[PDB]
């Protein structure tokens, strides 16, 4: 259901870092499949080559960390007057919780949540980290 | 362009934003509304320093880059008990535990 | 009404815009002008004012975003409180 379009409309993009992480572009294919793409380095851009009806969203490439594209999770390149489509990714405002479980997911092994003095529910929590299949069953739904 | 400040006097503190171009005394009355003490009976501070009640926040140090949201400047703040003013004094927030085995 | 007073376990008492309180859905139901927290101490009750001071300024802005930061000694307990005040 998520999927490229198969326009072969040529459009050019430039994707902006401008969030602290490094970004790993991620294009849904035409059956929907997330391919991976070179990451951008944090404060970094590159002009790319992508198409009219495409897909795009973008993940902390260490984490799987969602970010934002021009504001919102999905980035589809429209049409170019010659100039290129900027697509500026930055940070979401995470909520407290999440922005605490991606720092503890920073400095504990998986092995050691269990270890962890907290409620089984904040283990689950720490388990179910961010996921780009998640995303895309509930951005399809 | 605001500036984003805790106002500490012993264990109070005061989360507020102000204007940069905003004086002392403005503060002061923001303090008074919150507290119910006037601006002569206060003096604010940053780090050792008296403020002058007619200079900006930004010509006492408080800017954009020093005084954010997410890591607000401190003024401290001392009371006048009838005569004379209490010892600029800043009870420090509670110690973290050590860092258990798993983080370290 | 517009500031609150929340107070930690070890007595600190932080007075914050009551609007900027209210964003946690959990001192809502605790205000239905002063709230007691006998489980968070100050050094993380501190951040939590400051999350609340950084959710309001940088939420619906086209600005860039800067990272939150949590320091690793405080990360375990006020991931604990943000569970609890569910934010
Ligand atoms: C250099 C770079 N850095 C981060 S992403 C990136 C980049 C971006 C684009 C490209 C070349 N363009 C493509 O692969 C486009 C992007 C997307 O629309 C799919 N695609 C295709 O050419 C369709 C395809 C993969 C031949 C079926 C090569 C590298």
């Amino acid at each position: 259901v998520l999927r490229s379009v198969n326009s072969r409309e040529p459009s050019q993009v430039i994707f902006c870092n401008r969030s602290p992480r490094v970004v790993l572009p991620v294009w849904l294919n035409f059956d929907g499949e997330p391919q991976p793409y070179p990451t951008l380095p944090p404060g970094t851009g590159r002009r790319i080559h992508s198409y009219r009806g495409h897909l795009w969203l973008f993940r902390d490439a260490g984490t799987h960390d969602g970010l934002l594209v021009n504001q919102t999770e999905l980035f589809v390149p429209s049409l170019n007057d010659g100039q290129p489509i900027f697509a500026n990714i930055t940070l979401p405002v995470y909520t407290l919780k999440e922005r605490c479980l991606q720092v503890v997911r920073s400095l504990v092994k998986p092995e050691n949540y269990r270890r962890l003095d907290i409620v089984r529910s904040l283990y689950e929590d720490l388990e179910d980290h961010p996921n780009v299949q998640k995303d895309l069953e509930r951005l399809t739904q | 362009m605001d500036v984003f400040l805790m106002i500490r006097r012993h264990k109070t503190t005061i989360f507020t934003d102000a204007k940069e171009s905003s004086t002392v005394f403005e503060l002061k009355r923001i303090v008074e509304g919150i507290l119910k003490r006037p601006p002569d009976e206060q003096r604010l501070y940053k780090d050792d320093q008296l403020l002058d009640d007619g200079k900006t926040l930004g010509e006492c140090g408080f800017t954009s880059q020093t005084a954010r949201p997410q890591a607000p400047a401190t003024v401290g703040l001392a009371f006048r008990a009838d005569d004379t003013f209490e010892a600029l004094c800043i009870e420090p927030f509670s110690s973290p535990p050590e860092l258990p085995d798993v983080m370290k | 009404m517009m500031y609150v007073k929340l107070i930690s376990s070890d007595g600190h008492e932080f007075i914050v815009k009551r609007e900027h309180a209210l964003t946690s859905g959990t001192i809502k139901a605790m205000l239905s002008n002063e709230v007691n927290f006998r489980e968070i101490p100050s050094h993380v009750l501190s951040k939590v004012c400051m999350y609340f001071t950084y959710k309001v300024r940088y939420t619906n802005s086209s600005t860039e975003i800067p990272e939150f930061p949590i320091a690793p000694e405080i990360a375990l307990e006020l991931l604990m409180a943000a569970n609890f005040l569910d934010c």
